[PDB]
This record gives structure tokens, C-alpha cells and sequence, in this order.
């Protein structure tokens, strides 16, 4: 048994007596001769015990409140004794040791109020033995009656209690939630980094115990200065990774669905231009990159509109309405043989941002 | 005071908290811890351990001897805003394990984090053979934190068993051994202010004449004031758990300690496999039986044996004999009967 | 597993150290490797105070090209 | 006789006193937290994760154009 306690057995009936009212033979002839109340009631004597002419002692169970109206002396000790063995903090087992069907929560709450939340931090508040009100405020028989009453109903509740549901599979954290296999948004760390093979050079490294400085010269010995130099490179490798991660967070490059859709929506010429200016994002912040790209699109669309209009004026078209009509008929003729940026500038009403 | 206590006081040992700043000493201490963890965890790759220890977001508390010798230490990553910290590695050199540094190292780590930040909860993935050490240090296998707090943040480790702790506020763990004694002394003196056992009472008046006849305990003045009752006397001799709990607890730990029971540590997931529940009308694993045992639904040993047999049958039923699932399942069955046969009481329950 | 350090390893550390200490001083400016962040504030590399001069110079070049053209 | 509690820290305190608070005779000088990419956004990840990830190879090739070295070929675009 892992428990470090001592089990007490009566010397006559061999009935466990540790947790009840008990009597002992105080005569020097008998040493550590304990007689349970039933034995000392029925008077079954053994060895040198004489129930007639030797004076004895009544060991009481010390069942009475001291601090809390719902706790007695025995429960308090088993709480403190459990702390020594099961360790202060392990509330599951210590609650089992105390008995009385007090779930770990009640035991945990009790200790915090009684001891941890006490103003006299290292001690309780009623450290003075002279205060004896709580013992005399409730009689022992009444307090015992409540203990028997709570115990029996709790036992009845437990017997009628529903069976516990089987433990579901442990809720694995699975940090791969993000919609990219091998990314951990909770940790901001990828699984396959820029130079994931950078650890291959220092994962067998070992150091000479107790060294670090030459006893004679006072300078690092040649092996040590070489070993540290191969650690400096690894640190720089870590820093390079961080900068790569820092850039990726900005510009919102983790939105595969959103970034792609717009690229699909755009036309062919715009797609080529944006693809050509992609590398420079390493140097500009988010807004500057947006301004930079938008400007290129603005110039390209303006050229198309101006070229479109100059073609109309050579055909003798003299109104924006008839120009669109002609384009529709031309599309039908070439077939016979949302609007784009170049189509919004040539509309009858100009956009507000071009005034 | 354990040997670790005296050694630190006299200066034999010393604790160093070091991160990968880039100094000379910080690198030596980190590298020493790296080798120790590598020795004790041969299953995991060496590259993975090197990355975690030499990371820039982790800390590490180590025990260092006079000639820059490192004996043990722990590693953790504190989530300051989430009010909890994760423990990722822990080990002490096998040669020096007898001293008992495990208890004294945990106290320093708990004290240091407590007096430096506002973290409350610890979460870890304990090893299979380290469960005993963690339990004695206040940890529990039941989790009280909410799902959202730690899901997606800590890292899963196959072959582990998650555990949780709740540091008690406003306490200094290092001087625990003296503090609880004081609370023990405070209560004990209170008890000694009332107990009448110190009174050497005369022989019972009924037996003073040499005749031994039954005497009601409630009749005596001392006993009656003690509030003894027939009810409490009979009730005090019934242990909270079943009479065989300790023996089964020994066996339960043994089977869990056995590496051959790994597939049955946790139940199968419904999402991963759909036909597992459809084929098995009584799907059971070790966790399910243990919870039912805690509920006292198992009245007799035969229930435990039948449940253990049904586990193997379910594994054989869902998984083919040729597959390792059933062969290991039958191999584990042999291990159970090895323990049961070692027990004379249950040796006769094996069928022919 | 080996002994003394080889000469090649002794003459390479200084070569690496000489390169870093002397040449590297030129690149000391912190902006050579960082990407300015929006949160910092007015970190745009397109400040008006400088764009005013660039536009004027670009206009100057255009006029010169037109005169040549 | 001794102090049975953890006294709080205070700004600008002597080194020896700082070790007395910790009792570990230890602390690093720089926290190194400034090199962190940033604090975790402190959100709720309990939401059911997506069931269709994209091959990490595709993402690796998706961001590659954003990091290629500069060359005179793109020094003529501008």
C-alpha cells in the first residue's frame, strides 16, 4: 500500500478501531493494549488485561465543530494529513481520504476559506484556544445526528445516481484549424519553416562539462570558439524566419480564397501588370501597395478609354449614346462576319472621382 | 528538510533560469538540458527537441552544480493573456535521480512563475511512466478549464495523457514543509485542549466487583459526553471505496503502465470511423470501465473480468485477426491473466 | 569523433569574422531588412514632402524629352 | 520567523532584492518578447475547423513570387 499511515487493530477481537471511540489498558503490565468499545463493553479480556482492578482510558473520536459548522476535528486533520502525503493541491484523492462523500469541489472550497482566505494567513482566525463557543453552541448528539442524516441520504442518492457517461475522446487541441495544412494560428508558427533543416547542424552538439574559459590564457579554447560560432549562424537563421513571417501577416496573404477570386475577376492585361509588380511588396506597407497597384490600373484604363474615343470621332459619331449603340452593332457585325473600367469612363455620366 | 534543501543552502547546487539570449552561459545551460531530454525521450526525433529547447519564446529552469554541470530542468511556454502556461519537457539525470530533486524543482518553478506573472493554470501532456510523479505534485487527470481557453493553443503529443493543475493563490511553495506543520500544530493544540483521553478513569463500576457484564457505552459519563452512538460505530468501519479498490488500483495502474494496452487507453472517435459503433453494440474501453468502477456499478469481480473480456472481443470484432489490433488485443489478454494468475483469489476464474 | 582544431577551421573563423566586422558596417542601417508596418503610423515611403520634388523632376524630364522629340 | 508569502515586485529595485522575491536566484535580463511576431489574437478557436485544407505545396508556390531576389530584369519594369 502506498499510504504511509498506520492501521490500528484491536488486540482481542481484531476489529479495526482507528476511526471510532476506543479504550486502552493503561496498566504497565499491558503495553499498547487497545480494547474496542464492544470488547470493553462485552469485557472480552486477553493476555494480561484485567477489566476489574486496572484503571483505563477512554479515547474519544473528537467529533465536534471547531471552525466550520459542517466540519469536525477528525475531518480537519485528515485534510491536513492528506496534504502531507497526497500533496497540497491534489484535491481528488484527499477528498476520498477525508470520506463523508465530499466531492473535490467542497473540499477545495473549504480549505480556501478556512486557511488560504484567512486574514491570519499562516494560521486560522481562531488560533486562540481560549475561544470555545462553537463547541458549546451545538451539542455533540445533535451534530452527530446531522452527520448520520447527511451520510445516509448521500448514500441513497449515490445508489440511485445515474451512471457516469463514458469519457469521450480527449479534446485534442489540433492547432491545424486554419485553412492551410500545417499552420497554427494560435501559435503563429508553421510546421515546415523557411530553413527547417537548419537544426541538422546542432542537434548532435555537446559541450565539455565545467569548461568555457582557458585556465592559462583566459581566452576561449579553440574548440569552444568554434562551437559557439556554429551557434551564431543558427540564431541568424531564426531571425530570417521571423522577418518572412512578419511580411506574410501583413498584406493578408493567408486568405487564399479572397486573394484568388479577385485575380480571377480581373482581366488579362491587369493580371499581367499586377503579377509584374508583386515582388516590391516587401518594402511597402499595406496601404502603399494598394495605392501603387491601383495607380497602374488607373493609367491603363485611361489609355484604353482615350484610344476608344478617338476611334469614334473618326466615324462621325457625335454623342456618347450613339457611340455605345455603334459598338453593340459592330459586335453583332463581327459576329455576323459587369462593365469594365474602360466602359465606365465612357459612360454618359462620369464617375465622381474623375471631377 | 530533504537532501536537496540542505545542498542548496550550503551552495552545492543552484538554479538558473535561462533563455536563448545568445550569451555564452545561456547556451551551455540550454545545450545541457537538450542532451538530458534527448536521453530520456528516445522515441521522439532529435531535431524536434533541438528546435523546442533553443526556441526564443520558451523559458527553462535548470539545476546547476559548481563546475557548470546541469542535472535537470523543465521547459514551458507562458501564455500571459490566457492565464495559463504549458509544460513541454521534464526530466532529471537517471544517475542522480535518487536524491529527490523532482519535488524541489517543481516548487521553484511554481514559485518563480507565481511571483513574476499572473498565470494560474498549468497544462501538460504527461508521459506514461511519469504519471505518479505528477499526481503527487497536485496535478489531476480531470480538466476544469473551458474548451475555448486552451484548444488550438497547446500541442498534441501522441502517447500522452493530458493533465491540469490550479495553483493556490497567495502561497509560497518552497517553505511548504514548515507551513503545513504550523497549520498541523495549530489544529492539534486545539484538539488537545478538549480530549479527555488523558484522564486515567477507574475500572467500570459494574466490573469493580469482579463480575464482567455488558455495559452500554452511552451510560458512562465520559463516553456519553463524547457523543458516541451505535450508528457511528458501525458506519465508521465502511471504507468510501470498494474493499478491493486498492488491489484493483494496483492492477489498473499495472495494465495502464503496460505498453501493450496502448490502443485501449482512449475510446475510438465516431467521426473517424462510422461502423465501429454500428457493429459493436457495447463499445467499451479502459476509461469507460474506470468511470463505472468509480460509480460502484461493478458489484462483483466477475463484472470486471467480463468487461475486460468484452474489450478484447470488441477489438477482435472490429479489427481482423491478421491485423495487429487483434493480435495485440489477445496478447494483452494474456498479460491480464498473468496479473490475475499472480492473484490467488482470481486465479480460478479463468475458463478452460 | 576526432585532437587539435584543424587549421582550415582556425583560418575560416577569422575570414568570416573579418567579413562581418569590416564590410558589414556599411549595411548597419536598420531598414535594409525590415518591412515598415502600418500600425507604426506615418511610415509610408510616399511622403508628400519628397513626392513634391520627384514630381517636379519627372515633369522636367518630360519637357526635355518633348523638346528632343 | 521567516516570511510566508510572495512579496510583489516593484520598479527600479536592486538586483539582490529581485532574487529574494523569486527565491530561484535567477532571471534572464531581456525577455526577448519584442522579437515575437505579436501576441496571440486571443480569440475562440473552438469553432469547428474547416474540412478542406489546401496542399501546402500550392501555398508554398503561391507566395514564392513575393520573395524572389531582385534582378535587373525587374529593374527595367520601373
Amino acid at each position: 500500500s502506498g499510504e504511509g499511515g498506520v492501521k490500528y487493530i484491536c488486540d482481542v477481537c481484531s476489529v479495526d478501531i482507528t476511526s471510532t471511540v476506543r479504550i486502552r489498558c493503561a496498566d504497565p503490565a499491558c503495553h499498547d493494549y487497545d480494547l474496542c468499545v464492544p470488547c470493553f463493553a462485552n469485557g472480552s479480556s486477553s493476555n494480561a488485561h484485567k477489566p476489574a482492578t486496572h484503571s483505563f482510558r477512554v479515547i474519544e473520536q473528537n467529533s465536534f465543530p471547531i471552525f466550520d459548522p459542517d466540519w469536525g476535528a477528525d475531518e480537519e486533520l485528515l485534510l491536513l494529513e492528506g496534504a502531507e502525503i497526497y500533496g497540497l493541491g491534489s484535491w481528488a484523492d484527499i477528498a476520498d481520504h477525508i470520506g463523508g462523500y465530499r466531492t473535490k469541489d467542497e473540499v477545495r472550497d473549504h480549505y480556501l476559506k478556512v486557511y488560504i482566505e484567512s486574514p491570519n494567513f499562516p494560521l486560522p482566525e481562531r488560533c486562540s484556544p481560549y475561544d470555545l463557543e462553537l463547541p458549546n453552541s451545538i451539542s455533540r448528539e445533535e451534530f452527530q445526528a446531522r452527520k448520520k442524516r447527511r451520510i445516509e441520504e448521500r448514500r441513497e442518492a449515490a445508489k440511485n445516481a445515474p451512471p457516469p457517461q463514458p469519457k469521450t475522446k480527449p479534446t485534442a487541441s489540433i492547432p491545424a484549424c486554419h485553412e492551410i495544412q500545417g499552420y497554427m494560428p494560435g501559435r503563429l508558427e508553421f510546421e515546415t519553416e523557411y530553413c527547417n533543416e537548419a537544426e541538422e547542424a546542432v542537434q548532435l552538439m555537446s559541450f565539455d562539462p565545467g569548461d568555457g574559459i582557458n585556465p592559462r590564457t583566459g581566452e576561449l579554447e579553440p574548440e569552444m570558439e568554434l562551437k559557439l560560432t556554429v551557434m551564431e549562424i543558427y540564431n541568424n537563421r531564426l531571425t530570417q524566419r521571423v522577418e518572412r513571417k512578419k511580411v506574410i501577416f501583413e498584406h493578408n496573404l493567408l486568405e487564399y480564397r479572397e486573394n484568388t477570386k479577385a485575380e480571377k475577376k480581373r482581366s488579362r492585361e491587369e493580371r499581367e501588370l499586377l503579377n509584374k509588380a508583386k515582388p516590391f511588396a516587401r518594402m511597402m506597407n499595406r496601404h502603399d501597395f494598394e495605392q501603387f497597384c491601383q495607380g497602374l490600373i488607373d493609367e491603363l484604363n485611361l489609355r484604353q478609354a482615350i484610344a476608344q474615343l478617338q476611334e469614334w470621332r473618326s466615324m462621325r459619331i457625335g454623342d456618347l449614346k450613339s457611340g455605345e449603340k455603334y459598338e453593340q452593332e459592330k459586335a453583332l457585325r463581327i459576329q455576323k462576319s459587369p462593365p469594365s473600367g474602360a466602359a465606365l469612363l465612357v459612360a454618359p455620366e462620369l464617375p465622381a472621382r474623375y471631377k | 528538510e530533504k537532501p536537496a534543501v540542505i545542498e542548496e543552502r550550503n551552495g552545492e547546487i543552484e538554479f538558473r533560469v535561462v533563455n536563448n539570449d545568445g550569451e555564452r552561459e545561456s547556451l551551455i545551460i540550454l545545450t545541457g538540458l537538450k542532451c538530458i531530454f534527448q536521453k530520456q525521450l528516445p522515441k521522439m526525433p532529435k531535431d524536434y527537441i533541438a528546435r523546442l529547447v533553443y526556441d526564443r519564446t520558451h523559458l527553462s529552469i535548470a539545476i546547476v552544480k559548481k563546475p557548470l554541470e546541469v542535472v535537470g530542468g523543465i521547459t514551458y511556454r507562458p501564455f500571459k493573456n490566457r492565464k495559463f502556461a504549458e509544460i513541454v519537457f521534464c526530466a532529471i539525470s537517471s544517475d542522480q535521480q535518487v536524491k529527490g530533486y523532482g519535488a524541489h524543482l517543481m516548487s521553484h518553478l511554481k514559485d518563480y512563475v507565481k511571483a513574476t506573472t499572473n498565470i494560474e493554470h498549468f497544462l501538460t501532456y504527461a508521459d506514461n511512466y511519469a504519471i505518479g510523479y505528477f499526481k503527487k505534485q497536485g496535478f489531476t487527470k480531470e480538466i476544469t478549464l473551458d474548451k475555448s481557453v486552451w484548444m488550438g493553443y497547446i500541442k498534441d503529443y501522441e502517447g500522452g495523457t493530458i493533465m491540469q493543475c490550479t495553483m493556490i493563490p497567495r502561497i509560497r511553495y518552497l517553505e511548504q514543509g514548515r507551513m503545513l506543520l504550523k497549520q498541523k500544530e495549530c489544529v492539534q493544540a486545539k484538539i488537545r485542549a478538549f480530549s479527555k483521553s488523558h484522564i486515567v478513569h477507574p475500572p467500570p463500576k459494574q466490573w469493580r466487583n469482579g463480575n464482567v457484564t455488558p455495559i452500554d457505552p452511552l451510560s458512562i459519563d465520559a463516553i456519553r459526553e463524547s457523543g458516541w452512538s451505535p450508528d457511528m460505530d458501525e458506519l465508521a468501519r465502511q471504507p468510501r471505496h470498494g474493499p478491493n479498490y486498492n488491489q484493483l488500483l494496483h492492477l489498473l495502474n499495472d495494465m495502464q503502465n503496460h505498453a501493450s494496452s496502448w490502443p485501449f487507453l482512449v475510446p475510438v472517435n465516431k467521426d473517424e470511423v462510422v461502423d465501429y459503433y454500428d457493429i459493436i453494440k457495447e463499445p467499451m474501453d479502459l476509461s469507460t470501465m474506470e468511470s463505472k468502477l468509480e460509480a460502484d456499478q461493478y458489484q462483483t469481480p466477475e463484472d470486471f473480468i467480463r468487461d475486460a473480456k468484452l474489450i478484447f472481443d470488441n477489438c477482435r470484432k472490429y479489427n481482423n485477426e491478421n491485423t495487429p489490433y487483434a493480435k495485440s488485443a489477445n496478447k494483452l489478454e494474456k498479460f491480464m491473466w498473468q496479473q490475475i494468475r499472480q492473484i490467488p483469489e482470481w486465479s480460478h476464474l479463468e475458463p478452460s | 569523433m576526432g585532437p587539435g582544431i584543424g587549421d582550415l577551421a582556425r583560418t575560416l573563423m577569422d575570414r568570416r569574422r573579418r567579413w562581418i566586422e569590416q564590410i558589414g558596417a556599411v549595411f548597419d542601417d536598420e531598414g535594409i531588412t525590415k518591412c515598415p508596418r502600418v500600425e507604426d503610423g506615418d511610415t509610408s515611403i510616399f511622403g508628400r514632402e519628397i513626392m513634391a520634388e520627384l514630381i517636379k523632376r519627372e515633369k522636367e524630364a518630360w519637357d526635355e524629352e518633348v523638346e528632343e522629340e | 520567523p521567516t516570511v510566508y508569502e510572495i512579496r510583489p515586485v516593484l520598479p527600479g529595485m536592486s538586483e539582490e532584492e529581485i532574487k529574494e522575491i523569486y527565491s530561484v536566484a535567477s532571471y534572464p535580463k531581456s525577455d526577448l518578447a519584442h522579437l515575437t511576431c505579436g501576441e496571440p489574437p486571443d480569440r475562440d478557436f473552438s469553432n469547428s475547423k474547416p474540412t478542406n485544407q489546401i496542399n501546402f505545396s500550392t501555398f508554398s508556390s503561391y507566395i514564392e513570387p513575393y520573395f524572389r531576389p531582385f534582378t535587373e530584369e525587374d529593374l527595367a519594369f520601373l
